[PDB]
């Protein structure tokens, strides 16, 4: 029933202020005992608690982020915000918001998170190339095809197949940082060779930071 | 400041196994401990709160025990959907602190990868760059060796690898390897091969193509 969603700028320059918002439904932050917390996770690392705010406005902060955090709430808008001053590459992480009722907090519901990259580098849209299925993949068996999403910054890029109608056998690989400082990824799908053929395969690419959208038809 | 520790960083366990995940607090936390499950690409979920209380909607195979400093999360009979990173959290004193996390992998039967080679598209070549892609599809265990051969010459330093998280449907992994070289260097050679070494293969499998 309860839903939480984090939102942020995605890319922030070093020394600037990062602003994050947690938008929720299914509960009220005016309900006695209610609280909302912020937790972060740097790539390949664990969970770190950052801040918390109660229904009565009482704020709690992790001293490891000393004098850099400001947690606030707007109960009439079902929103909780987090402000992080003087950001550095050490603040690059996925930011999550979570809710609890009563003390101590049992974080009962969490949002999916928002990725924040702290970098001076400019936003760049990707080029999308088809990975055409081979002439001899497996005649009357399984064929593999995909899309190469190359030279973009920052993360993330959204990849779907046939506007979300094709999910089975899909593998969207985690992006790799190239020597140029730009990301590259491949998204593949294994399908029956007999449908190559008669069924249309389109990869839908959306790089939200640059608003670069590419839908590529992948044919043999 | 309460320090939380999880002695197991990561482990693999078979479906049906009894799994034990420990958490240790630097001082008495008076049962104010909760367990969280982080599945790849999904929101974190609360499993157990106040040491042993089961969160609504969580199956009974998940149980919590402990007192003072030592706590344990038990999965009585592991299911294939249980692969995730498990975190403990203390609520005894501010600042609230988490354990480092325990990554649990599903141990399944060995499966050889299905190997596919993709030449650089005609569209990409029109930009002076050529990317050759090798796909290793649905294999177990995670460990796999990819060797790029250009006109029988072994390549080094010009390739990058990416591995997916464990598959929710069959407990396998998939791997993508990209060989990067200029269009000028791409047109100089004819044979482009991807050699795969994996536990599921009796001998290494090679997938190749002729540019023309």
């Amino acid at each position: 029933q309860v839903q939480l969603q984090e939102s942020g700028p995605g890319l922030v320059k070093p020394s600037q202020t990062l602003s994050l918002t947690c938008s929720f439904s299914g509960f009220s932050l005016s309900t006695s005992g209610m609280g909302v917390g912020w937790i972060r996770q740097p790539s390949g690392k664990g969970l770190e608690w950052l801040a918390h705010i109660w229904w009565d406005g009482d704020e709690s902060y992790n001293p490891s982020l000393k004098s850099r955090l400001t947690i606030s709430k707007d109960t009439s808008k079902n929103q909780v915000s987090l402000k992080i001053t003087s950001v550095t590459a050490a603040d690059t992480a996925v930011y999550f918001c979570a809710r609890n009722r009563y003390d101590p907090p049992w974080f009962v519901d969490w949002g999916q998170g928002t990725l924040v990259t702290v970098s001076s580098a400019s936003t760049k849209g990707p080029s999308v190339f088809p990975l055409a299925p081979s002439s001899k993949s497996t005649s009357g068996g399984t064929a593999a095809l995909g899309c190469l999403v190359k030279d973009y910054f920052p993360e993330p890029v959204t990849v779907s197949w046939n506007s979300g109608a094709l999910t089975s056998g899909v593998h969207t690989f985690p992006a790799v940082l190239q020597s140029s400082g730009l990301y590259s990824l491949s998204s593949v799908v294994t399908v029956p060779s007999s449908s190559l053929g008669t069924q249309t395969y389109i990869c839908n690419v959306n790089h939200k930071p640059s608003n670069t959208k590419v839908d590529k038809r992948v044919e043999p | 400041d309460i320090q939380m520790t999880q002695s197991t960083s990561s482990l693999s366990a078979s479906v049906g196994d009894r799994v034990t995940i420990t958490c240790r607090a630097s001082q008495d936390i008076s049962n104010y401990l909760s367990w969280y499950q982080q599945k790849p690409g999904k929101a974190v979920k609360l499993l157990i709160y106040y040491t042993s209380k089961l969160h609504s909607g969580v199956p009974s195979r998940f149980s919590g025990s402990g007192s003072g400093t030592d706590y344990t999360l038990t999965i009585s009979s592991l299911q294939q959907e249980d692969f995730a990173t498990y975190f403990c959290l203390q609520g005894k004193m501010l600042p609230w602190t988490f354990g480092q996390g325990t990554k649990l992998e599903i141990k399944r039967t060995v499966a050889a990868p299905s190997v596919f080679i993709f030449p650089p598209s005609d569209e990409q070549l029109k930009s002076g760059t050529a990317s050759v892609v090798c796909l290793l599809n649905n294999f177990y265990p995670r460990e796999a060796k990819v060797q790029w051969k250009v006109d029988n010459a072994l390549q080094s330093g010009n390739s990058q690898e990416s591995v997916t998280e464990q598959d929710s449907k069959d407990s396998t992994y998939s791997l993508s390897s990209t060989l990067t070289l200029s269009k000028a260097d791409y047109e100089k050679h004819k044979v482009y091969a991807c050699e795969v070494t994996h536990q599921g293969l009796s001998s290494p499998v090679t997938k190749s193509f002729n540019r023309g």
